[PDB]
């Protein structure tokens, strides 16, 4: 797609780890 | 006499080392081990097609 | 993203 999602490392270590875990979802705000 | 030199340690950052580009702003290669980024958290942004990554100075900006 | 992990 078009959109750009920006992780910081803190953000992609903890989307790592909740990925794990099957959850998946995040909320985009801006 | 890097040519990509990791935006954190200063090392050059070789194709056979976990490395990740800092797309958000200042576009300097680093290090995965360097940025504190897990192996896990490193195959989830490669597999992210959409996602980008910033460094922590790039993201405090 | 961009790593030297990427295809
Ligand atoms: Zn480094
Ligand atoms: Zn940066």
């Amino acid at each position: 797609g078009a959109m750009v999602y920006v992780f910081s490392t803190e953000m992609a270590n903890k989307a790592a780890e909740a990925v794990l875990k099957g959850q998946v979802e995040t909320i985009v705000s801006f | 006499m890097a040519v990509y030199p990791c935006g954190i340690c200063t090392n050059e950052v070789n194709d056979d080392q976990d490395a990740i580009l800092c797309e958000a702003s200042c576009q300097k290669w680093f290090h995965r081990i360097c940025t504190g980024m897990t192996e896990t958290a490193y195959g989830l942004l490669t597999a992210e097609a959409s996602a980008v990554w910033g460094c922590d100075t790039c993201m405090a900006d | 993203a961009r790593t030297k992990q990427t295809a």
